[PDB]
């Protein structure tokens, strides 16, 4: 079995700002690593398909980076259109997600 | 396929002669050539030899492959290849060499609108280097690769290096045991022969214990 | 392209339960059938996997002998199927299929259960 | 004229089919979906960098031009089918020369699936390229790569992915196990994006993770150079007067520590940078002219001597403590 | 006249005969026998772990559209014609480096029975892979296999028996291999299930027993001798200091040399064998022999006739006592 | 118009001509008159049992639907017209490899005559086996075979004959040696019939006769074996209290014995009997190891040995008897 | 274009392959010429050499003439399956190839009157049978046999076009131990048993550069015979030292002889080195012979060690006199 630690909970900053998520794997996933949010009441989409690889749709401010163990997804700016949660995702076996990492505007 | 590119590739070949080079009485035929080394590999020092592995790039222009369609780029297999006319390009000090096979043999052709023609495919030479035994093992080598075409002439096909004539990989997992790639210079030439003026490219290899 | 879910159910703690999810746009047997547990205020938890083309399932193994696939290809949908469903079992249940890299790029809205009196 | 359906069905499919032509080339991608069953993992040749492996490349994808309605669902065809219809030009970037069986047929088959999907699998060897770093030899580890991917089409053309999932993509069988040095312990893949001067292409990368086996090191060159010290240093145990009888001890033991330093690089290559084996005959090397040098002091002082009663016992000393801090620096990396 | 109406029925037997179709493709599987007849069993090299067959590999299968009622005998065509029929497409697994031979034309037989039989022979040498378990080296037996298998039709499009029952292979009690002796032979019948369906196998195994009085000639007396060797120096005098001090230097070399020049044909294995264990008990008896003398050289120059009886009694004893214990559990 | 003439020939005789039926196949059975021009016999490798042979291997038999009647008698055409008419599947039933050399064209002849005889002819390369015993060895006299028969085709259907005298088909070159070891003594040919799994089959068979020459094995086995027992007899004649150079003699001689045993049985097959070369060496070996045993009685028995003036004596004479039996019975 | 095309069709619309040039009348005339690209290496223990030249055959087809066309056409070699060749093969090959690589290493340009120059680049591994009775002193002659297999005199006839200007090359080919000292062409008409058939003969001398085995063995093995010679200034009752340098000498000659012939084949006479190292045995064995009847002489002696100090310098100097004037 695989597990996803997404790191922190929660954060709050303001609109326009850089910010780092974290998910880390328990063992070797190679790229199959996937970025979903989730807006509240909807239905979640698809950020990041593979390791930094962009959708078709998304803004280019959500970049991803990957590795072996450690992935990180990254937004130059922060707008106002970006309220849910992160969820990370694999691939590489049966799929499992983290525990998502919410966020909140001031 | 949508049927377009069929009778694109239709009306090219009807009528089409490989056995006769572009412009064979008009104008020599003007080939540039690239070339992206893999891998070099072990320096045979018993048997002045060497192995080498490349991605051998030809390109010229076949006035008979000119087509006036939307799509620009026609990206074909290696089936095309034994079909259209193909320079006769060997090399001139390889003991012993051989493409690949599998699972399908290693070629591209791309056959663009104005009628230039992209041939690449992946090669593996045992080329011969001479070796001095003098000051071993404290020597510097220049290994040589040297290719033209083998029955056309100088009046029949022009060779031309490309701007980035030779490429190198990594240069971290070459079999470069011995020495250390140093570095490249590609050179030009005609030689004379029995048969006529050949045009002779030459690329050194720079090789230093 | 669009994939449909029926609307939300309200059921009784040891009963049965069926859910579907409709795909539209596309056919089942050449992409997989992802299904995932969304509990409130939680993360995402896979119980399942389809493969159309010769009926294979593999499920977590937290939820083995919980929940049961079928899949008809004519009716362009597969259906749920949750024996012995508790009160715990509270949460909303989303539709997916696999993507280019084996994500799950396109989502159904969602079907919310409600397991209590 | 059973068989006269199934003749008019094949005949027909391939009626104006054009083979020159990926499916969908003005539509979509050619999505290939492969996966690899390993036969048998052979042998790692140390010397020239390289793995054969045999293995059943199976390779997937759809073509609509080759839709069929007829008795049978599956059309489990014969081997020359295939050239008559589109295959993917799958090639190994790796590769050195691998070899497609051919004995008694060409060894591939090809099934046909009546709504478009083909299988066509495979059967190769593969010398590929294993780039080593033998800096820890014998006591090393390895992760040969196996990178393959389309050749002619870029990633705009063809992309590759894994049929199953990709933990469940390569699968090893259990009695190939050719092997004979290293110990095969687990495979792991992976995909991406390479970049050449012709355009992007998909390449599909897996590793195999190998760790080398020191039980014949042990009893060819570690056990005899252990031996060689030992028997250095039982010339400090004779007498001082018997001077023919320790230069035997000091000239066979430092003649056979050398045979054993040129006899032990023989099956490596020519590695210009020094491995942890040649550490130890190294300072076994250096142990051996301490023995002799002890003795060349006590024939150049020549009752019992203070050298010999105390080489006798710093001697296996020092030895004794190299050899418990080499084995746990390197054993439990 | 007949060669006419033979050349006319031949015409209509490849009239439409469709090589990409198997026979019954619609209904029952197809049966296959086999039997062959070995030629000779070549080079087992144990450095590559394979071993050189030559056989005859003949099949026997039954297609319905090769059906003639004119001809009154067997019709056996020319070898070209086997590439215009259906033939079944069978690879062996441990395959590695295979080639029918082609002096002066392709080495292949192809002969029609009036009742639709298709009888193909073959003449090929293969190199099979056959892993060895070198455990008991040189008093080892191997059981090197021959892995039969059709590659692209499952056991619902194919059958595979060995034809004739256990008499299928004839040959392998005439081949005399210059180190082994074949033993037995067995024929399986199997059914290997895969990710693509489940497959018919046959499997041609022998047992390989090692004639050992080679090794008796080459390893093991000059290993046996040497041990005698380091004994004459208990016979010397403890004051002759350099030629007890260079006969054990000598028989110590001569040990080790024997044992890096003995294990430079044998693969990398990372056990130990049973030759490798005789050889290091004789260095050992040769080690403790010179320990021995040191000892003695220690006791009178530092600090004798009765611990030099002692050595000469025992030395001998023990050592009758480890190849007692050795040719008893090896053999 | 000549040229003309001639295709309108060769085109004709094709026409309607089928290449999958034998000529005769329903009316007779082809007679296959054989030849072999040995341009230059290939070494006689005795590490693996196999020799090569380089052959012109002529083939002569007679189709009727071959038969012109032009202005010419032979059509001396080329390779390809082979390949479109029947030719026989003569196959090596010894042969391991053959190279048929196809540089700068393939090297074959054919030579339809008017009548409808055909004279067909290669050139190959035939590494054929030879069933060594090297028992005898190194005086043994091998007669290295070559047997060759159809393929497929029974002695019902094709019959093979030699041409000219049975003697005289056989024909060896005179500057063709390859031989360096042996040396060519005679050629004798034979014909038998084998009945194998499909039926009875005409086997042309060939032997060569060879014998060894010894001259390579005297200068590196024997004598070397020889002077090192005159060097260890040496002991015999120096004083007896000279300890150290006597045990160098016996050590070193002894080790330099065990150094030839290991390295006269290097490039000869893994045979599981003894040579009456081991037969050599370890006689002389038991020479070396009894001297150095003499000189450990007499180390033991020290305080002239009247032993060791015996020594020099029986010892000798025990060599030069024992190498007079040797060179008897094997010469 | 077009014109070209329509020539290259009509040249090729009822070419028989099947039928030489003037089948019915005189035989054709192939005139040939070999650029040697280099002598790869000559081995001893296969007893071959390795040939890399660029071919080149010469005649004349009468059905392949054009008019219109005022140039050499240069067809591809994919013509050369289409047009008639010679059937020329190599007696003595025992291998080889034509590099298939970036495409077929061959030639086909057809001339205007018809001449067809067909080129190929091959590389044999001739035959080349070698007598080694005065190795490493010796010189070779390695033949390459060329020659019509299915044409006889009357329907082929061959020769060196150019004479003894037709086989360039060879003066810079440099194996890495002989030296091709000259090279000599034969136009041969041997007769096997089905008729005359042409041949065209390419013959090389090669004598050995020395200097390496000096190098390698003749000054290994002539110190050794200096280093016997120390026994002699050695005192008599010194035993053990001089029975040392004996048993050195006569296990390093041995040692030398055993290590020297297995790199030759299993030839049944005796060669020049052969030769040299049998004397150098023979007189270390005769020092050793001699110290130890010096010690029986006494334990069973000075002017018998002065005398042999003596004679042993100047014997083996007489030695050495006659094999080097013998031999060379
Ligand atoms: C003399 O006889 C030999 C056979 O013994 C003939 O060799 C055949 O040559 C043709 C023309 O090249 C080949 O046809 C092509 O083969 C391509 C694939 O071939 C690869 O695989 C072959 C089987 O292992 C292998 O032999 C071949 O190597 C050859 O080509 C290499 C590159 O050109 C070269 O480096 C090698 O040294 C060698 O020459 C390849 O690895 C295929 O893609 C083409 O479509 C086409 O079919 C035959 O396959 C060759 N046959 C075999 C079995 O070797 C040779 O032509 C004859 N010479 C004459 C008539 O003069
Ligand atoms: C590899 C080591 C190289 C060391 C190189 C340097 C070695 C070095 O310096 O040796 C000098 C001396 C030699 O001592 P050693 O016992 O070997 O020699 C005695 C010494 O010569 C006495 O002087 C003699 O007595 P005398 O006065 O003639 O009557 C005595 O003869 P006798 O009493 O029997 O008649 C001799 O036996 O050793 C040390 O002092 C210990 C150094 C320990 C150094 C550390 C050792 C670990
Ligand atoms: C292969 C040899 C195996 C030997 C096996 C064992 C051989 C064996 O047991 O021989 C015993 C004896 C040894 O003779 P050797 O000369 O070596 O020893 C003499 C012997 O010990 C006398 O008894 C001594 O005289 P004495 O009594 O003290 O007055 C004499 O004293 P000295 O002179 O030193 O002062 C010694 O030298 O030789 C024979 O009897 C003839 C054998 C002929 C053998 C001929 C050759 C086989
Ligand atoms: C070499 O090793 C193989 C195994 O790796 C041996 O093959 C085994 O042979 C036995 C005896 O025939 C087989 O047992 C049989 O199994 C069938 C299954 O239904 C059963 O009905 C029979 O009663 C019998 O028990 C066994 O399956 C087979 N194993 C295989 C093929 O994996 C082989 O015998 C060895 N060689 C020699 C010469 O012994
Ligand atoms: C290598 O050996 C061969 C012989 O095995 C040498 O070939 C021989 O060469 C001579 C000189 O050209 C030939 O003699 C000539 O014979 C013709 C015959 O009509 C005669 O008219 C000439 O006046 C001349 O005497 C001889 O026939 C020929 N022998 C052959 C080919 O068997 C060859 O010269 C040697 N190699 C070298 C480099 O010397
Ligand atoms: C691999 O096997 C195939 C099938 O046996 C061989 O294909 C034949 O090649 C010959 C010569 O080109 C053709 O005339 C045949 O029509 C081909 N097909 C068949 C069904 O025989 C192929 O040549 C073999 N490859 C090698 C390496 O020899
Ligand atoms: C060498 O390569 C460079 C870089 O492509 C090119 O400009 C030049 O013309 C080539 N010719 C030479 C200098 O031989």
């Amino acid at each position: 079995n695989i597990v996803m630690t997404q790191s922190p909970k929660s954060m709050s900053m303001s609109v326009g700002e850089r910010v780092t998520l974290s998910c880390k794997a328990s063992e070797y996933v190679g790229t199959y690593v996937s970025w979903y949010q989730q807006k509240p009441e909807q239905s979640p989409k698809l950020l990041i398909y593979g390791a930094s690889n962009r959708y078709t749709g998304v803004p280019d401010r959500f970049t991803g980076s990957g590795s072996a163990t450690d992935f990180t997804l990254t937004i130059g700016s922060v707008q106002a259109e970006d309220l849910a949660d992160y969820h990370c995702g694999q691939s590489y076996s049966y799929p499992t997600f983290g525990a998502g990492t919410k966020l909140e505007l001031k | 396929p949508e049927g377009d590119v069929t009778v694109i590739l239709n009306n090219l070949l009807e009528g089409y002669d490989n056995k006769l080079r572009p412009d064979i009485g008009v104008k020599p035929t003007l080939i540039h050539t690239d070339m992206y080394v893999n891998s070099i590999g072990p320096v045979n020092a018993i048997n002045m030899e060497y192995t080498i592995d490349i991605f051998f790039a030809q390109t010229w222009y076949d006035r008979r492959l000119k087509f006036n369609s939307t799509i620009k780029v026609l990206r074909l297999n290696s089936n095309m290849v034994g079909k259209i006319w193909i320079p006769d390009t060997f090399f001139r000090n390889s003991k012993k060499a051989d493409a690949h096979w599998i699972t399908t043999p290693n070629r591209m052709l791309r056959i663009w609108n104005d009628g230039r023609v992209l041939y690449t495919l992946r090669l593996t030479i045992d080329a011969e280097c001479q070796l001095q035994l003098h000051n071993f093992p404290m020597d510097e080598h220049s290994c040589p690769l040297e290719f033209s075409s083998y029955g056309y002439p100088r009046e029949e096909i022009v060779y031309q290096w490309k701007r980035s004539s030779v490429e190198v990989g990594d240069t971290r997992s070459w079999r470069l045991y011995q020495f250390s790639f140093v570095g490249l210079r590609n050179t030009t030439e005609v030689v004379k022969t029995t048969s006529g003026d050949y045009v002779v490219m030459s690329v050194y290899f720079d090789l230093s214990r | 392209v669009q994939l449909q879910q029926s609307g939300a159910e309200l059921v009784k703690p040891g009963a049965s339960v069926k859910l579907s999810c409709t795909a539209s746009g596309f056919n089942i047997k050449d992409t997989y059938m992802y299904w995932v547990k969304q509990r409130p205020e939680q993360g995402l938890e896979w119980i399942g996997r389809i493969d159309p083309a010769n009926g294979d399932t593999k499920y977590d193994p937290k939820f083995q002998g919980k929940a049961t696939i079928t899949t008809d290809t004519f009716s362009n949908t597969a259906y749920l199927q949750l024996s012995s469903l508790t009160s715990e079992d509270t949460a909303v249940y989303y539709c997916a299929r696999k993507g280019l890299r084996w994500a799950m790029d396109y989502w159904g809205q969602g079907t919310s259960v409600t397991v209590s009196t | 004229d059973n068989t006269t359906v199934f003749t008019r069905i094949l005949d027909r499919l391939l009626d104006g089919y054009d083979n020159r032509l990926r499916p969908g080339l003005g539509e979509r991608v050619t999505e290939v979906k492969t996966d690899i069953f390993v036969t048998s993992f052979g042998p790692v040749s140390d010397h020239d960098m390289e793995y054969t492996i045999d293995v059943f490349f199976r390779q997937s994808w759809k073509d609509e031009r080759l839709k069929f309605k007829g008795p049978m669902t599956v059309l489990r065809l014969n081997n020359l089918m295939a050239s008559k219809i589109w295959t993917p030009d799958t090639f190994f970037h790796n590769g050195k020369k691998s070899v497609a069986h051919n004995m008694t047929m060409p060894n591939k088959l090809l099934r046909i699936t009546e709504d478009g999907t083909l299988l066509y699998t495979m059967r190769l060897t593969v010398r590929a390229e294993c780039p080593m770093h033998l800096e820890d030899f014998p006591m090393d580890a390895h992760a040969c790569p196996l990178k393959f991917g389309s050749y002619a089409y870029t990633r705009a053309e063809v992309v590759y992915e894994w049929t199953r999932e990709p933990a469940r993509s390569v699968v090893v069988a259990e009695d190939g196990s050719r092997l004979n040095q290293y110990d095969l312990l687990g495979q792991t893949v992976d995909s991406g994006i390479v970049q050449s001067s012709t355009g992007e292409y998909v390449v599909m990368t897996t590793h195999f993770h190998l760790k080398r086996k020191i039980g014949y090191f042990v009893i060819q060159t570690y056990l005899p150079c252990i031996m060689t010290v030992i028997l250095s240093q039982v010339s400090f145990w004779l007498n001082r007067e018997s001077v023919p009888a320790r230069t035997v001890f000091g000239v066979t033991t430092v003649l056979t520590m050398t045979t054993l330093s040129i006899s032990a690089r023989n099956s490596l290559p020519k590695v210009a940078y020094a491995t942890a084996m040649d550490w130890f005959i190294a300072v076994c090397y250096a142990f051996v002219f301490s023995a002799l040098i002890e003795f060349a002091t006590v024939n150049y002082f020549t009752s019992v001597s203070k050298i010999d009663r105390l080489s006798r016992i710093a001697f296996p000393l020092l030895f004794g403590i190299f050899n418990l801090v080499y084995w746990a620096t390197y054993l439990n990396r | 006249g007949n060669m006419s109406f033979v050349k006319e029925t031949v015409d209509k037997l490849l009239k439409g005969y469709d090589i990409r179709l198997r026979p019954d493709f619609g209904g029952p599987p197809v049966c296959v026998g086999m039997n062959i007849d070995i030629a000779s069993i070549d080079m087992v090299s144990e450095v590559n772990m394979d071993y050189t067959l030559t056989m005859y590999f003949q099949q026997y299968w039954r297609d319905k559209r090769l059906a003639y009622s004119g001809i009154p005998l067997n019709l056996t065509l020319d070898n070209r014609v086997a590439d215009q029929l259906w033939v079944p497409d069978t690879y062996f697994l441990n395959d590695k480096k295979s080639f029918v031979h082609g002096v002066t034309v392709k080495n292949r037989m192809i002969r029609l029975h009036p009742d639709g039989t298709v009888l193909y022979g073959l003449r090929i040498t293969t190199t099979a892979a056959c892993m060895m378990d070198l455990r008991r080296y040189p008093l080892d037996e191997q059981n090197c296999t021959l892995e039969i298998e059709s590659y692209g039709y499952t056991t619902d499009d194919i059958e595979f028996y060995w034809r004739g029952g256990d008499k299928a292979v004839t040959g392998v009690e005439r081949i005399e291999l210059p180190q082994f002796s074949i033993v037995e032979h067995r024929l399986v019948s199997r059914n290997v299930v895969f990710a693509t369906g489940a497959y018919p196998r046959l499997s041609l195994s022998f047992r390989l027993k090692r004639n050992i009085g080679y090794f008796i000639l080459q390893t093991y007396m000059p290993s046996i001798l040497i041990t005698i060797l380091s004994w004459v120096s208990f016979w010397i005098n403890y004051d002759a200091s350099a030629a007890r001090v260079a006969l054990g230097i000598t028989t110590v070399l001569t040990m080790t040399t024997i044992n890096t020049h003995l294990r430079e044909t044998l693969p990398k294995i990372p056990y130990v064998k049973a030759i490798d264990m005789y050889l290091m008990g004789c260095f050992v008896f040769v080690f403790l022999a010179l320990l021995e003398y040191a000892f003695v050289n220690y006791i009178f120059f530092g600090r004798v006739n009765a611990i030099d009886r002692w050595s000469r009694i025992v030395f001998p004893f023990t050592f009758s006592l480890f190849n007692l214990v050795y040719w008893l559990y090896y053999v």
